[PDB]
């Protein structure tokens, strides 16, 4: 095989046998695995709809499941590759056509490519690393008006919560504030959104 | 630049090796020097920082157990008469310090046990017959985890005992090809 | 009437000790009598117990069964009220049991005299089982706003409370619910009272 | 008995009227003793100069020796006649061998106080105490009118001296059920005796 | 004590006089079920359509029914106090007389389930033991140590619990004896002046 | 100069240690070898704590790859 | 005076009291009745509309048939306990007073189960845990950062430990070095050579 | 008047299928979401009526989630701003919903937005809240160290709930009758500051 | 008996991959009943269950072994030979299944293994530093880490660090220092 | 509230065993601030410097608990307010004393009260650093804002035992949960505002 983009290391002859099936099936029996593989990269997690539509292929057309995940996985290899690297529909489109999908077919797919990178980017940037990332906030003004120690009180105060996500564990911060401190936060945040609003 | 014994060379020779010995048996978890001795010598900030040093030097030099020539080299920065005791206290003493570093390298693990004591009990009778006559042995060990001993129990039958040595017996036989 | 105070018959503990003090030094059964009031009185002994048997030659067994004996035949004294244990049938029961009279004076002295309403004041204490509260303390508040409402002013009481256990809790209550609360001790406290009243009466007939 | 090779080799060397004169073996049984049983031990037992005059060597050694026989011979429960045959097997004389067993038998119950001393054990009852009530009315039935107990009982922690309470509630019946297993519990005791 | 009726249970015990006294009887063993099974409002959904009336006058006059049951049986009032109870209520005699049956067939049941309603006490269930004797350990090999090896059975909110104990057996006769001292104090004069009076 | 790292962890030290497994009552050759390492770690909330893992040679070796990009990169950026 | 077959204690009076609510069945019905008690000593179980049709006839109560379940449990493990004999079974029986063929039909049951119940029994005595089982692993150590050669074999147990039979275990895992790995073994071997010596 | 109600492009298709879906049984599905509004831990419907509202719908999966979240967003400002009926559907008719469907949407608002209101007003903040109190009464007769005692003892049990551990609590206490006068005394001083507070 | 009859290839391949998916890969839907009732519906379960016992310890016993194919030769000829064996039929498909199943078997044995607690993966970003509280800019990047650890069977541990370029050197080396000891010890 | 009683008033009338206003002012101070832990050492500092016995000083510091506390939670700061409290036959060179001390500490017992209020855990530090991400395991490059916020929060020692464990906690968060957030917090000002301006 040529160079390709998707790819650093060789690939299989098998991912070639696959391109060369790619040209063997027809028109429809390549849209609906190129819909299936779709379906799998924006949303891999529905493992039973994968299985259960990969299945509906194999007997639509008499593939058996072997070779139908062959296929799958020697096509899936340049959308993921383009993935890692954020190639363009060209450098795909190429990537085919080296791997031996007819331009065509390649042109088909480098549109439905087109069509889909930019969630499916947007989902890749989801599963990056963030630590504490804020889930959600709740908050309560108030005036406290007595206590065991005073009949009558002036003092004010703000509760908040603060929901936290903690790998697959989740957290509650419970916090109160003083009216001069709760001045101070918002100042502070403030601070923090010009700061942001720089870069942004 | 120096290696960390720079901080040695003010010592007095005369009280280098109770220092450096002491501080030996420390590393081999026997009762460290009492600060007391020592600190006309040194600050309690300067002395933490010996007793860091000291066993550092002390662990690397053993632990890559490099010739004499190397150490000697290795100790071209020290004083001669610190020279001289220093490389006594290391060739007099360094399989002790092996050994420590042996056990602190089956410390690379989850969980070790640190001893362990059994008792032989006879059971005369119980509330469901008045004639039960058992055998009965305790094992109690002690496991560090997370920082910290935990007791464990774990009473045994003669059958149960008996599976217990026949299984550590199969272990033996292969520790025996190892060591 | 009458009630022995050892119960329906003598513990052989009682027995033993009253067959082995028939001949003791009086000075020697006035230290270990202290020790058993000191003991009695939450305190701790054994170095005490161990200098006077190694000063008085007792065996460690002699020792153990004078100390035990003591013990209980005072428990079960004081287990009555002092009006009920009049002082004639105190003495005439421990005659019974043959414990010579300057020795029945002395359990007397403890029996009567002023170590008997701290010792009192003492057996009090065991009666709770379950913790008392420690403290209780409060703040009320008007809420004015919240994320879900502009406006609310619903009014709420954070509490918090501690037990003699060294327990504590904090917790808030709305306003209906702090009703129930108040209703319920209310009644509580009203129920305590009349069965008081009628315990207290109906006892006496 | 079996016994490592330094200690045998050890006691051979303590049987040598030259490495050792009789008194001053017993002088070093005296401090083998000592670095035993008492806590406060130091080097400084070995300064009297009956001892300093032999090898720091030979004398740490053999006090070594010497006090991992005296804790074997505890732990097994040796005797005189025991103890005779092992040093006529490491060829004492027999002043020596008397001089040994009578130290021996004067020091014995200190060690026997203190072997028994290791280990753990459970936690052991010291106390019950108990309470009578009688429950009256409740949350929502008010003709109870029945006897119940609040019962404790005190307890160490052997393994960690600290005294927690177990505290529970009987009816009659669960009281008197309770009652019946400790009395079955105690008579226990008789029947294993006359068994 | 007379169970008056506050003026809402009144309100909701006054829709039953209109109702056929055979239905009257039906919605009272729907709800003395209730007491046990639980509440499902689509009998009072049915209930009221057949007798063509608004489903919550139906649920309000059966959940006071179930009140009235519960109310009743807390306080085990006299037939005759239930008599007057409903007599103050105003309903027949008809209806007085099923009342009272329902009543009196079920009180006991009820306080079978009202009971659990009191706060949960750690409570005994079983005890075992176990004489053993010690006879070697590690550092001292030939001993006699003695010991009553004990495990406690307990519960609490139904749950199990148990826990593990020793004692020597002077302990343990000391134990006996303060036990059985406790029922002793069941048998003295007081106690039954107590059980007996304050009935 | 101001905590400005406390908002993240801190590595105290690396340690690491190469074995292999030998048998096991189950496998009388269970030739797998392993590389374990223990990390010692301090932190915000005091006291300074340690944990271990264990770890096979191709996913030690992806470990040590990975720290290479991560120099690549910090060189790159 | 006492019975053998308490222990040399008095009968307890719920028992000679209940024994008579035996006395009221009939003997094969009783045989059945005992029979069914066995398997629930043996651990089969007992289940109500087996002991009611075999006595609802006779009018027993569930109280009665659960009394009558609870004497023959509690007489039958009595006399395994102290593992007395049927004859002595039947001679106590009738001091108590009940029905020779009654007696005889207890005797016919417990005369078959006793040595099961009484090996039953030996093996439902108190435990504290029980070994369900060991693993191992053992290593070699080639090199570490602490010392470039190492060269030691290195060794991991587990006990899996259990309360009682069919609990769910769980595993003691620990790590030890190949000298405290041999001292261990050397130690247990000797505590049991002095077992041996015991039972 | 201010801007009550957010306008955006996932709005617009969700009341563009909103307008699609019939005026019928829409109130009713409404209804049930504004009853489970204040409830977090739960969806308003099982799997299985999810399933049967997708099956009368017809829509797929993602346009009834927008449709469902588009209406409880509606309805949370509609109670946050305490909106008034005629001002929800002047709203909703420059949001551009069907007239018939802002009729159905603020008769459904008329039968329960001051019932949800208010079961929004009494919602707890704290990380714990009380539940329930009962209460047991005993007259103690004798105990291990004194005998004829006629003393009164009321236990009493606080009902908690812990949210952080989503879990019931059951405190327990006892008072001496002093100590329960002691206490009603503090519970009578908490009264009259929330009296005091009116 | 009818163990002497179950040779039909398709159904006994079946049940001896069945077997294989339950003893060693834990297969919890595969059971006696349904294993009977799908491949040997009419032979009765006292006399399956004697068969199905021992092929089962006869796999076990290979499986356990690494036997290679001349010692399971010996051991399916014994297995043979012996009074109550198995058929040649029974081992030329044990063997066709061991020469088909090995590696697959001997990797999940070798995955079962866990006893330190295992590096599920690693994840990491480097962050450039900005603007702070501190200070108006911060002059240096710094790489965020974060290892997931756990025991087998249990939910994963996180355990996340923060390195400065200097940190990051140094255990780059003390890595290179593992893979020198790895490659002198292979050379 | 609870009260003042003639064994308090009669306990007081020990304070004037001082041997300088000074003790005056601290056993004010402490009896006022301590805790049921501090009255172990209180009752020695007051037998040191007044001579009395422990069971003198705990009822004097029992009276001086209430008087003070009462004061507090009263607001008697006047001395038309404090003076009546003290009985007619009240020491009145102790009674002077003693009101103008109490007149003059209790503007910080009343301030303090505001902090010794329970709460939950409190807010006592913040931090903030904004950074840009610029590469991950996944992306090989990017450019977007983040900022890593820090609280540190005290909990009372009542509830978190032994110490107040001074606690940290940090969140991440992206420019549009911020500006949520934000969207949050300006909430606050803006009803404050209005009730300012209401």
């Amino acid at each position: 095989m040529g160079r390709l983009h998707c790819t650093e290391d060789p690939v299989p002859e098998a991912v070639g046998g696959d391109m060369q099936q790619l040209n063997q099936l027809g028109a429809q029996q390549f849209s609906a695995l190129t819909e299936v593989l779709f379906h799998f990269l924006t949303e891999p997690k529905e493992v039973e709809r994968f299985l259960a539509q990969l299945s509906e292929f194999a007997t639509t057309n008499q593939i058996s499941l072997g070779s139908l995940r062959s296929i799958v996985k020697s096509l899936l290899l340049v959308p993921n590759g383009a993935l890692k690297k954020s190639l363009t529909a060209k450098q795909v489109q190429a990537d085919f056509i080296t791997l031996g999908l007819s331009e065509e077919k390649a042109t088909y797919f480098s549109e439905k490519w087109k069509q889909n990178a930019p969630t499916l980017a947007r989902w890749a940037i989801g599963q990056t690393l963030m630590i504490n990332q804020l889930i959600d906030m709740e908050w309560k003004f108030g005036v406290t008006s007595g206590s065991s120690e005073l009949e009558k009180v002036g003092s004010i105060f703000l509760q908040l919560k603060l929901v936290v996500k903690k790998g697959n564990q989740t957290e509650n911060v419970y916090i109160e504030l003083t009216l001069p401190q709760f001045y101070s936060f918002l100042h502070e945040m403030e601070r923090v959104r010009t700061s942001m609003e720089c870069f942004c | 630049e120096g290696t960390p014994l720079w901080r040695l060379q003010k010592l007095p020779a005369e009280l280098g090796p109770q220092l450096l010995h002491k501080i030996i048996d420390g590393i081999c978890g026997r009762a460290y020097p009492v600060y007391q001795d020592y600190h006309t010598v040194w600050e309690s900030e300067e002395w933490m920082h010996v007793l860091e040093d000291i066993a550092k030097f002390f662990k690397a030099i053993v632990g890559k157990n490099l010739p004499d020539e190397e150490i000697f080299q290795q100790l071209n920065q020290l004083n001669s008469l610190h020279q001289e005791t220093i490389m006594k206290c290391v060739k007099s003493r360094k399989d002790e310090i092996k050994q420590a570093l042996s056990r602190e390298i089956v410390a690379i693990s989850s969980a070790q046990l640190q001893d362990f004591d059994w008792q032989v009990k006879l059971a005369l009778s119980s509330d469901k017959i008045a004639a039960l006559r058992m055998p009965l042995l305790s094992l109690h060990l002690d496991v560090k985890e997370n920082g910290e001993v935990k007791p464990y129990s774990i009473e045994m039958s003669r059958e149960e005992l008996q599976n217990l040595i026949q299984s550590l017996e199969a272990a033996n036989k292969v520790v025996l090809q190892l060591k | 009437g009458r009630v022995s105070f050892l119960g329906a018959q003598l513990p052989p503990e009682v027995a033993a000790m009253a067959r082995l003090l028939g001949d003791l030094d009086r000075s020697t059964f006035r230290k270990l009598l202290k020790f058993v009031v000191s003991s009695l009185q939450g305190e701790d002994c054994r170095e005490a117990v161990q200098r006077l048997g190694v000063s008085a030659n007792l065996p460690e067994e002699q020792l153990g069964a004078l100390l035990a004996g003591m013990h209980t035949l005072l428990q079960q004294a004081l287990r009555l009220p002092p009006t009920s244990l009049k002082p004639d049938t105190f003495r005439d029961q421990l005659q019974e049991l043959c414990i010579p009279q300057d020795l029945v004076g002395d359990l007397a002295s403890v029996v009567f005299g002023s170590q008997r309403p701290l010792l009192d004041s003492v057996a009090q204490q065991q009666g709770a089982w379950l913790p008392h509260v420690a403290d209780f303390r409060w703040r009320v508040d008007v809420a004015i706003s919240t994320s879900a409402l502009a406006r609310s002013l619903q009014p709420s009481v954070l509490m918090q409370l501690k037990l003699s256990d060294g327990s504590a809790y904090r917790f808030e209550v709305p306003t209906a619910k702090f009703q129930e609360l108040r209703y319920s001790v209310a009644l509580v406290l009203k129920e305590m009272a009349d069965l008081e009243k009628r315990c207290e009466r109906r006892l006496q007939d | 008995m079996e016994l490592s090779e330094s200690v045998q080799k050890g006691f051979q060397m303590l049987a040598d009227p030259r490495s050792f004169d009789s008194n001053a073996f017993t002088l070093l049984l005296r401090a083998a003793f000592q670095s035993l049983l008492d806590a406060q031990a130091d080097e400084a037992v070995l300064d009297h100069p009956d001892l300093k005059h032999i090898d720091p060597v030979v004398l740490k050694h053999c006090h070594a020796a010497a006090a991992t026989y005296i804790l074997e011979a505890g732990k097994h429960r040796a005797d005189k006649s025991t103890l005779s045959t092992y040093l006529e097997d490491c060829k004492f004389d027999r002043e020596r061998i008397e001089l040994f067993c009578t130290e021996y038998q004067n020091n014995k119950n200190s060690l026997e106080i203190l072997l028994g001393s290791i280990g753990r054990s459970l936690p052991h009852i010291t106390d019950v105490s108990w309470r009578l009530e009688y429950q009256i009315k409740t949350n929502q039935l008010h003709r109870m009118y029945r006897p119940a107990y609040l019962v404790t009982l005190s307890v160490q922690n052997t393994d960690s001296p600290s005294y927690p309470e177990i505290s529970f509630s009987c009816s009659m019946e669960q009281l008197q059920d309770l009652v019946g297993k400790l009395k079955d519990a105690s008579k226990s005791l008789e029947r294993a005796t006359q068994l | 004590m007379l169970l008056e009726l506050s003026e809402e249970h009144k309100e909701h015990l006054a829709f039953l006089p209109q109702v056929d006294s055979a239905v009257v009887a039906e919605f009272g063993r729907i709800a003395v079920e209730f007491l046990r099974r639980g509440a499902n409002p689509k009998i009072y959904e049915g209930a009221a359509r057949k007798l063509n009336v608004s489903s919550d006058t139906v649920q309000h006059g059966v959940e006071g029914l179930t009140y009235l049951l519960t109310e009743s049986s807390k306080l085990m009032i006299s037939e005759l106090d239930f008599q007057d109870s409903v007599f103050v209520l105003g309903f027949s005699e008809e209806l007085n007389k099923l009342l009272l049956q329902l009543y009196l067939d079920n009180r006991k049941e009820i306080r079978t389930i009202l009971s659990e309603l009191a706060p949960s006490l750690p409570s005994y269930h079983n005890l075992e033991w176990r004489l053993d004797v010690q006879l070697a350990s590690r550092s001292l090999r030939q001993q006699i140590k003695p010991a009553v090896t004990i495990k406690l059975h307990l519960n609490q909110n139904g749950d199990h619990n148990t826990k593990v104990l020793q004692t020597d057996p002077a302990t343990l006769l000391h134990l006996v004896q303060q036990l059985e001292q406790a029922l002793e104090e069941m048998k003295t004069n007081h106690c039954r002046r107590v059980v007996r009076n304050i009935k | 100069l101001d905590a400005k790292s406390d908002v993240t962890n801190q590595l105290v030290d690396f340690q690491w240690k190469l074995g292999m497994a030998v048998s096991s009552d189950t496998c009388r050759s269970l030739k797998y070898p392993y590389v374990a390492v223990m990390l010692k770690v301090a932190d915000h909330s005091g006291q300074v704590k340690t944990k271990c893992f264990e770890m096979t040679i191709p996913q030690f070796q992806n470990f040590y790859r990975q720290f290479k990009e991560i120099a690549a990169v910090i060189e790159t950026v | 005076m006492r019975f053998r077959f308490c222990g040399d204690l008095d009968c307890p009076d719920w028992v000679l009291a209940e024994i008579s609510t035996l006395a009221k069945m009939s003997s094969v019905k009783l045989r059945l009745l005992c029979s069914q008690v066995l398997k629930e000593l043996l651990g089969q179980g007992i289940d109500y509309e087996k002991i009611l049709k075999l006595t609802a006839d006779a009018k027993f109560e569930s109280g009665d048939v659960k009394a009558t379940v609870a004497v023959l449990s509690f007489i039958l493990s009595s006399a395994a306990k102290h593992s007395v004999d049927g004859e002595s079974l039947s001679s106590e029986l009738q001091q108590l007073g009940l029905p020779k063929e009654h007696a005889a039909s207890l005797c016919r049951c417990y005369e078959e189960k006793q040595s099961p119940l009484q090996k039953h029994l030996r093996v439902c005595s108190l435990r504290m845990n029980r070994l369900a089982g060991v693993g191992w692993r053992v290593d070699y150590t080639l090199s570490s950062s602490l010392l470039q050669s190492v060269e030691e074999p290195m060794v991991h147990l587990r006990l899996e430990v259990a309360a009682a039979p069919g609990t769910p275990a769980q595993p003691v895992a620990m790590s030890l070095s190949a000298d405290k790995f041999q001292v261990l073994l050397a130690e247990l071997k000797q505590a049991q050579t002095l077992m041996s010596s015991l039972g | 008047a201010a801007l009550i109600l957010r306008e955006s492009p996932s709005m617009k298709k969700a009341v563009s299928l909103i307008n699609a879906i019939d005026t019928g049984r829409f109130p009713r599905l409404l209804t049930r979401i504004l009853q489970k509004l204040h409830l977090k831990a739960e969806s308003s419907f099982s799997e299985e009526e999810e399933e049967k509202l997708q099956a009368a719908f017809s829509l797929e999966k993602q346009d009834l989630h927008l449709v469902l979240e588009t209406i409880s967003f509606i309805l949370e400002q509609a109670v946050y701003h305490n909106v008034k009926p005629a001002a929800l559907q002047q709203q909703l008719e420059n949001i551009h919903l069907r007239q018939d469907k802002a009729e159905a949407f603020v008769n459904t608002w008329s039968s329960m937005g001051q019932e949800t209101v208010e079961k929004f007003r009494q919602r707890i903040l704290a990380p714990c809240k009380l539940e329930t109190v009962g209460w047991q009464l005993n007259l103690q007769m004798a105990h291990s160290a004194q005998a004829k005692l006629k003393s009164p003892q009321a236990v009493l049990q606080l009902g908690v709930n812990n949210e952080d551990s989503k879990s019931l609590e059951k405190v327990l206490v006892e008072f001496s009758h002093k100590e329960l006068f002691d206490f009603y005394n503090k519970l009578e001083t908490i009264q009259a500051q929330l009296d005091s507070l009116t | 008996m009818a163990a002497g009859e179950l040779e039909g290839g398709k159904p006994l391949s079946g049940l001896l991959n069945a077997l294989a998916q339950d003893t060693f890969h834990g297969y919890p839907g595969i059971t006696e009943e349904l294993l009977r009732s799908q491949l040997y519906p009419e032979v009765p379960p006292e006399e399956f269950r004697p068969f199905l016992a021992k092929m089962r310890g006869i796999l076990k016993s290979i499986a356990s072994a690494d036997m290679d194919f001349n010692q399971l030769e010996a051991f399916l000829t014994a297995q043979t030979k012996k009074q109550g064996g198995i058929t040649s039929d029974q081992a030329a498909v044990i063997s066709k299944f061991w020469k088909s199943h090995k590696t697959k078997i001997r990797e999940s044995l070798m995955n079962q293994s866990r006893w330190n607690s295992g590096l599920r993966g690693l994840s990491w970003r480097v962050d450039g530093k900005s603007q702070s509280r501190h200070s108006a800019q911060i002059h240096t990047p710094v790489a965020i880490i974060e290892l997931e650890l756990g025991k087998y069977g249990q939910e994963s541990e996180f355990l996340c660090l923060e390195f400065d370029e200097v940190k990051v050197n140094q255990i780059l080396k003390t890595l290179s220092e593992v893979e020198e000891s790895i490659s002198t010890l292979i050379s | 509230m609870a009260a003042l009683t003639a064994e308090h008033f009669a306990a007081l009338q020990s304070l004037l065993k001082a041997s300088s206003k000074d003790v005056v002012r601290q056993l004010c101070q402490e009896s006022f601030s301590s805790s049921a832990l501090g009255l172990k050492k209180l009752l020695d500092v007051t037998c040191s410097s007044l001579s009395v016995t422990q069971e003198e000083a705990e009822e004097l510091l029992q009276a001086l608990h209430r008087l003070t506390r009462l004061v507090a939670f009263r607001d008697l700061s006047s001395a038309e307010a404090i003076l009546a409290l003290f009985p007619e036959n009240f020491h009145q060179n102790l009674k002077n004393l003693l009101t103008k001390i109490i007149l003059e500490h209790v503007s910080t017992w009343r301030t303090e009260a505001q902090a010794n209020q329970i709460s939950l855990p409190r807010l006592v530090d913040l931090d903030w650093r904004v950074d840009i991400k610029t590469s991950s395991d996944s992306i090989s490059r990017m450019a977007v804002p983040t900022c890593l916020l820090q609280m540190k929060i005290q909990e009372d020692p009542s509830l978190c035992g032994d110490k107040p464990s001074i606690s940290a906690v940090t969140v991440e968060l992206s420019k549009e949960t911020l500006d949520t957030m934000l969207d949050g917090l300006g909430r606050i000002r803006d009803q404050l505002s209005a009730v300012a301006s209401k």
